[PDB]
C-alpha cells in the first residue's frame, strides 16, 4: 500500500515565467513555470520548477487541455 | 539573505490575482 500526490486539471496557458539570469549571461532564464488548473469541484493556479522544460518537450495533447 | 523569500512570496501572491480567471 502506498499513496501518491497528484495535481491535475486544465491549463489555461502553458508558458514559463522568464527571469533575470543569476549568472552573468543573456537570453531567457526561467525561474518558474505557471501552470493553469481547472477541474470540476475545485480549480486553482500554481507554478512549478522550470526543470519541467524537458517534461513539456513532448506531450502532444493540446494547449493545456488535460 | 531573508528578504528574497518575502520578495518572491509577495510577487507570486500579486501575480496569482490577475492570472486567476475571475473577471
Amino acid at each position: 500500500k502506498e499513496t501518491k500526490e497528484v495535481y491535475e486539471g486544465e491549463v489555461t496557458e502553458l508558458t514559463p515565467e522568464d527571469a533575470e539570469n543569476p549568472l552573468g549571461g543573456y537570453g531567457k532564464t526561467i525561474s518558474h513555470v505557471i501552470v493553469g488548473l481547472k477541474s470540476a469541484k475545485g480549480t486553482k493556479t500554481l507554478r512549478l520548477d522550470p526543470t519541467i522544460y524537458e517534461s513539456i518537450q513532448r506531450e502532444k495533447v493540446s494547449i493545456g487541455d488535460v | 539573505a531573508m528578504e528574497l523569500e518575502d520578495r518572491k512570496y509577495w510577487q507570486e501572491q500579486l501575480n496569482k490575482r490577475d492570472k486567476k480567471k475571475k473577471k
